[PDB]
């Protein structure tokens, strides 16, 4: 036995209270509008003209205020998010900057100059929705359970997906069709990205770059960098007999070419390179800060560049000849990008564009001037910045020419289908890889990710791993500095690289220091180094988000401090024992000694993906050994948000787990606390949501019991008459009539109307009365006297909602009344009339439709088991067992072995035991309750111990031989009903370009018949049916052709030969004649040859 | 093999579209290119005289 | 939203004890004890009151009020 | 005929819009209005 502490499960709520699930999306923005907004400001602060050096601009300070709206004139009032969501406005706040401009002779400092607007998060620090109370949240018409984190642009909710990319400032060694190849990608703080690569062929190294035309030997670059003696080159490369035999060809090639001085080397580089100032100067500037930008040069010293290139050559030498390669699927190097850095680049580009634009408008007005004073405030606009930001957020196409980058599909509409789909959208992460079938590694589950990305959470279909979600315990590191770090490193006793020579780095005891892809220097006794660094990090002087690891194969220590890394808190162990004791958790239960105090007392610590590579972690406390360094807090944290709704995930299979994770966001339910006030395009509601009996701790962590999307129902696993096919499940008519599974659909209909540049306006006719009675016409029946429909009425098919009359050019108006399109008859809930930001009238209407479950609906069991309805079974059937309880939904026992789902039976058992006892049972992953203490509790009441009951059939009236599995199960209703997935078309609209049915079921179109089914018709041998339903019912046209000269005539008359004798008619589909008449513009004349079919 | 006489296709091969949002008619791109070629043909004749 | 008037499986009226159940949970009673003292016998009409959420009360705070 | 009665969403005042005037409220400064319920006879089924 070992002392166990069953109290570390309360550390996770305390850690989630400060940050975690969705708060990091807001911290990425709050740190951005407080640091990076000032960073770009101090980047571009002074701009000067070119006409005369007397005019100049300066910036004092910049900041962003509170969300405000500019109404009719000189009226700034605080706006609410729901107000913008209902008026289709945009949630933005102005940016107040302090500018200084020198006009005439004196200097002017105009404070509080507005230059534009900028969107604000829903739960940011500058917004109103922060630090409030639920009573005050209800006064603003906003759900308090809304996690937020999205953008409101033109009355839609847009979320920016986190995107993963490869790390910069690093050396990669890959393998291709020829052999091994090394590469280095560099990107500094300024706008210049480079990608150099060293290739090996027939034992000769070559360097390739984007600006270089042909390959140049590495020894030439060495001699050009500044090292003259060839001995020092090999000395820097490596002091070994086998690395010198592989460097012989390069040495003899450098000796063959007449290159022995630095000037000759630079001349050769200038002759080789092509750029579209002599050759020596351009060759020197090309090697200074062009190929490698992440390595700064003080004046002209290439010593550090030489050392880096020597380490790269040694790496590519040690790689070649062995079976060691570096892979890109490793997540220790892959970095994440939030919405902060994208906004940073966008704002920097927009600010530079705005500074360069006004510089160009005020340069040709000073020479050709008519006054003595020139004010820059009058020649200023604040519309470009706002328009650019709004368009970049709405469209989602990040196009930056200064960075030379184009990205599409970054922002997506926030799915408001359910409460889980809305939160799960914030945790979605997309990859930069395209839809490639060939790639399988990155899609496959990687051993690197452990507790950072949920394995089960992934979409089923084409994207089988490209889309991933975060875990419960996950934190993204922000940006920091490196001054104190390098200072402490130099104080520890790290030697400078400029002191030692090339032969020392080859020594095994010698170790190199790497910091964000930069060689810090040489150090001995790296173990004491790492120990002291970790002690200083645990102390509190250095920030906690600093990663340090060691590599013995490469013999170097890596120090990672850049922003965008993955880390999760781990409990520290002290040589046989966790530092966390019971007295430390009793204080946390009391209310003191929070996560911050625990991190300040050296109790827990964050570790990176590469940092945990050099340590031993124990799962439980009984597994803790003498080599373990860190301890897992909770093992059920590995599962994701959508995976926390599955009872007993370890009992279920991974395909079923993935299916249930995919279907959890598809189930309909309650959206929030204000669902009747919000007016979205499509919304689904349930009637009476029940509470899950066997809930999970993750359910309580997110408070899913307050907005459930399912219902509990009695299930009996047994076969029925004829409708228990593999997924077909039957329903109970009496329960359906009582109201089990009643759903509601809500559709939005919005109509905007504005003015024009002339005096032409719009108007609404309204009701139309006849001469017989004083009642409205059948067309405008729901129309009221004003001109809009009244709420609380019923609209049938082909009914006018609102009368819209638009001027054609006193002016003649054309009537375009919007008509409701639907199969069933909807109902009117409410009508909202408001004004937009462009002084335009906007009328919104919400149409409700209550539906009931019928044959053809899709239901799920929250266990990866989806099924369509069978037959509706009445109440005379559904035999009772002993008391008179009828099965609500009969389940088929033939699909259980195929799916291999054992968690369903345990779920049913635990639910029955709970509903009998009267307390909810926990079913969390890697724990919960067993089947031994629950089986003995089901006996006290009087039922059978596991699942069996005596059932007497109701159809015949005799007892059943075998026993039936009865119990309550949590079911959920999904979308894709039979009423919407049902359409037919016989004769409707067609296209004008080609006479064929239109695409889509909303435009009354038909179905497509491709070659997939045409090959099946050909294999049979039927040709009349193939031409009947590809030519007769698709497109049939009569065309006249001449036999002498094949051409298209008209009314049996040719215009080329001028003869009426030679003429005939044929049946040709419109597509063929279309192609024949379209190919004539390519200087091609299709001449047909008519032959006698009879003879 | 050298283009000297341009062949105008039928008008029924190039339908025009109309949008009922700001009274906007848009012809086919083929028609726009044909009417742009005609404007480039007479500027050479007028430049000659 | 609101407690169903009748049960889904059998059809017993369980919508007349929700207020009694609420008043019984504040008089130092057990969930099972209160459910057995209310009148429920089996688990057919017992899950309607045990596992039931009340959202109409949260929906009345957003309801229009006269002033 | 009869003035079209409209209700606000912040103060719930029964006001009326005359013709082509700025759509707002005369009591508060809220710029969104709602509509009343119809006074006709609607048929519903209790099945
Ligand atoms: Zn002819
Ligand atoms: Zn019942
Ligand atoms: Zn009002």
């Amino acid at each position: 036995p070992i002392p166990t502490v069953e109290e570390k499960w309360r550390l996770l709520p305390a850690f989630l209270k400060v940050k975690g699930l969705v708060k990091q999306h807001i911290d990425s923005f709050n740190y951005f509008i407080n640091v990076e907004i000032k960073k770009i400001m101090k980047a571009n602060e002074k701009v000067t003209s070119d006409a005369d050096p007397m005019w100049y601009l300066k910036y004092l300070n910049i900041y962003v205020g509170l969300p405000d709206v500019e109404e009719s004139f000189n009226v700034t009032r605080p706006v609410s998010p729901h107000e913008c969501r209902l008026r289709d406005m945009t949630y933005s706040a102005p940016i107040t900057v302090d500018i200084e401009y020198t006009r005439g002779s004196q200097r002017i400092i105009r404070n509080a100059l507005p230059i534009g607007r900028m969107p604000i998060m829903l739960r940011s620090s500058n917004c109103v929705l922060t630090g409030k109370t639920p009573a005050e949240f209800a006064k603003l018409n906003e759900c308090p359970l809304d996690p937020g984190g999205y953008f409101i642009v033109k009355g839609v909710e847009k979320v920016i997906l986190i995107q993963e990319q490869l790390s910069k400032n690093r050396i990669i060694v890959e393998a291709d069709r020829k052999g091994a190849v090394g590469a280095s990608v560099t990107s500094s703080t300024h706008e210049k990205k480079s990608r150099t690569n060293m290739a090996v062929k027939q034992g000769r190294f070559y360097l390739r770059h984007n600006t270089l035309s042909e390959d140049i030997p590495i020894v030439i670059i060495f001699k050009a960098m500044g090292v003259e003696s060839d001995q020092e080159i090999v000395q820097m490369i490596g002091t070994e007999e086998h690395v010198m035999a592989a460097f012989g060809p390069s040495l003899e090639e450098c000796q063959k070419a007449q290159i022995f001085t630095q000037m000759q080397a630079l001349k050769y580089i200038g002759n080789k390179v092509r750029r579209q100032k002599t050759k020596i100067e351009e060759a020197r500037e090309l090697l200074a800060s062009t190929i490698l930008t992440h390595v700064p040069v003080k004046e002209f010293n290439f010593r550090a560049k030489c050392i880096y290139t020597a380490v790269m050559v040694r790496r590519v030498i040690l790689a070649q000849g062995d079976n060691k390669v570096d892979d890109r699927d490793y997540y220790g190097n892959k970095r994440l990008e939030l919405a902060g850095q994208l906004l940073s680049l966008l704002f920097e580009d927009l600010f530079k564009k705005f500074n360069s634009e006004m510089k160009k408008i005020a340069d040709q007005v000073i020479p050709k001037q008519r006054a003595a004073q020139f004010d820059v405030v009058k020649h200023m606009r604040q519309d470009q910045i706002t328009n650019g930001m709004v368009n970049a957020i709405s469209t989602g196409n990040w196009s930056l020419k200064r960075f030379k980058m184009d990205r599409q599909g970054v922002t997506q509409v926030l799915s408001r289908l359910s409460y889980i789909s809305a939160l799960g959208m914030m945790t979605r992460i997309s990859s930069q890889f395209e839809k490639t079938r060939k790639v399988s590694g990155p899609r496959s589950l990687q051993p690197s990710q452990w507790g950072m990305l949920c394995p089960s959470d992934t979409p089923e279909g084409e994207a089988c791993g490209l889309v991933k979600n975060l875990a419960l315990m996950t934190h993204i590191t922000t940006d920091m500095e490196d001054g104190p770090i390098v200072k402490l490193a130099s104080n520890l006793g790290v030697e400078d690289v400029n002191l030692l020579c090339g032969e020392e780095l080859s020594y095994p005891n010698v170790f190199l220091v790497f910091l964000n892809g930069n060689i810090l220097g040489v150090i001995r006794d790296h173990k004491k180094l790492v120990n002291t660094f970790r002690l200083m990090r645990r102390a509190g002087y250095i920030n906690e988000f600093v990663s340090i690891s060691t590599n013995l194969t490469d013999r170097c220590v890596y120090i990672s401090s850049d922003g965008g890394r993955l880390c999760r808190p781990y409990i520290i162990v002290k040589k046989q024992k966790p530092a966390v004791t019971n007295k430390h958790m009793e204080e946390l239960a009391q209310g003191y000694r929070n996560f911050e105090d625990f991190l300040h007392e050296s109790l827990v610590e964050y570790l990176d993906v590469n940092e945990e590579n050099d340590c031993n972690i124990a799962l439980y406390e009984h597994t803790i050994n003498k080599d373990t360094t860190h301890l897992e807090i909770e093992p059920f944290t590995l599962l994701g948000v959508c995976a926390g709704l599955i009872p007993y995930p370890h009992h279920n299979q991974s395909p079923r787990n993935t299916y249930q994770c995919a279907m959890g966001k598809q189930a309909m339910g309650t959206i929030g606390y204000n669902q009747r006030n919000r007016i979205d395009t499509l919304m689904y509601l349930l009637a009476y949501p029940q509470k899950p009996m066997v809930k999970t701790k993750t359910i309580e962590l997110i408070e899913f019991e307050k907005l459930p999307a399912g219902q509990n129902a009695t299930v009996a696993v047994m076969s029925y008459s004829g409708y228990d096919i593999e997924d077909a499940l039957v329903l109970n008519k009496a329960s359906l009539d009582r109201g089990f599974g009643r759903c509601l659909v809500y559709k939005n209909a919005k109509c905007t109307l504005k003015r024009y540049t002339n005096q032409t306006f719009d108007k609404v006719m309204g009701p139309m009365l006849d001469a017989a009675t004083r009642k409205p016409i059948w067309r405008h029946e729901i129309l009221d006297a004003d001109g809009i429909c009244s709420p609380g009425e019923k609209v049938e098919n082909k009914q006018v909602l609102v009368n819209k009359s638009m001027p054609t050019v006193q002016p003649q108006y054309k009537d375009v009344p919007i008509t409701y399109k639907g199969a069933t008859d909807s109902y009117i809930e409410k009508v909202m009339i408001s004004s937009n930001a462009e002084d335009a009238f906007l009328i919104k209407m919400l149409l409700r439709q209550t539906r009931r479950p019928e044959i053809g609906d899709k239901f799920s069991s929250r266990h990866g088991q989806k099924g369509v309805c069978g037959l509706i079974v009445p109440q005379e059937d559904m035999p009772f067992c002993d008391s008179g309880i009828c099965p609500d939904i009969i389940m088929n026992p033939h699909g259980f072995p195929s799916r291999m789902t054992v968690g369903k039976l345990i779920e049913l058992l635990a639910g029955k035991a709970g509903v009998l006892d009267g307390r909810f049972h926990y079913g969390t992953a890697f724990g919960g309750s067993k089947v031994k203490d629950v089986c003995e509790d089901l006996v006290r009441h009087g039922y059978n111990y596991l699942g069996k009951d005596y059932v007497t059939s109701g159809i015949t009236g005799e007892p059943l031989e075998a026993y039936i599995y009865f119990g309550p199960v949590y079911y959920q209703k999904l979308k894709h009903m039979v009423l919407d997935k049902m359409h037919a078309r016989a004769r409707g609209p067609r296209a004008v370009l080609t006479r064929q049915p239109t695409e889509g079921r909303s435009r009354d179109g038909g179905l497509r018949l491709g070659e997939m089914e045409r090959d099946c018709l050909i294999g049979y041998g039927a040709s009349m049916l193939l031409l009947e339903r590809l030519m007769i019912s698709s497109d049939a046209f009569e065309v006249d052709v001449c036999g002498q000269c094949g051409l298209l005539g008209y009314s049996g008359w040719c215009h080329y030969c001028k003869s009426s004798c030679h003429v005939s008619s044929l049946r040709i589909p419109y597509a063929c004649k279309l192609l024949f008449q379209e190919l004539q513009s390519m200087n091609i004349i299709p001449r047909l040859k008519l032959s006698k079919y009879n003879e | 093999l050298i283009l000297t006489r341009l062949l105008v296709p039928p008008l029924c091969i190039r339908p025009s579209v109309v949008s009922d949002l700001k009274s906007g008619t848009n012809e086919d791109d083929l028609t726009m290119k044909l009417t742009e070629i005609i404007f480039l043909n007479d500027v050479i004749k007028k430049h000659r005289i | 939203m609101i407690i169903p008037v009748r049960c889904f499986t059998c059809g017993k009226i369980v919508g007349n004890k929700w207020e009694a159940y609420l008043g019984l949970l504040q008089a130092e009673y057990t969930e099972g004890d209160a459910l057995d003292a209310l009148g429920l016998k089996r688990y057919c009409c017992r899950r309607m009151l045990l596992a039931h959420v009340d959202l109409i009360e949260k929906l009345l705070n957003y309801a229009p009020l006269e002033k | 005929q009869q003035p079209m009665i409209y209700i606000c969403g912040e103060c719930h005042t029964e006001n009326e819009i005359k013709s082509r005037d700025p759509i707002r409220c005369r009591e508060c400064g809220y710029r969104i209005m709602y509509k009343k319920r119809t006074k006709r006879l609607v048929v519903f089924d209790a099945r």
